[PDB]
């Protein structure tokens, strides 16, 4: 006899062991990356005779 | 039931402004039947953001 979760099951004669696990392991990684540049420029020149 | 989570929140912000003007005016007049008039003048303006 074997059950797993409320379930019959039967273990093979090939498998030895076949044990339920959580291991609930899981990454996100984030990254934003901003950049501003802004140039500006107006020169005035006048001459008179 | 481990939870590790790393914020690195920056924020950079820089703003330069400079503005140049400059204004120069010369007239000379001279009579003695002689008549002479000269007038002239300069203007400049200059600004970067």
């Amino acid at each position: 006899p074997h059950y797993i979760l409320n379930t019959r099951f039967r273990k093979p004669y090939n498998v030895e062991s076949y044990t339920p696990q959580t291991q609930g392991k899981y990454e996100f990684i984030l990254k934003e990356y901003e950049s501003y540049s802004d140039f500006e420029r107006n020169v005035t020149e006048k001459m008179a005779s | 039931y481990r939870v590790l989570f790393y914020v690195d929140s920056e924020k950079l912000k820089q703003n330069d402004f400079n503005s140049v003007e400059e204004k120069k005016c010369k007239s000379s007049g001279w009579h003695f039947v002689v008549k002479f008039s000269s007038h002239g003048c300069k203007e400049l303006e200059n600004a970067l953001k």
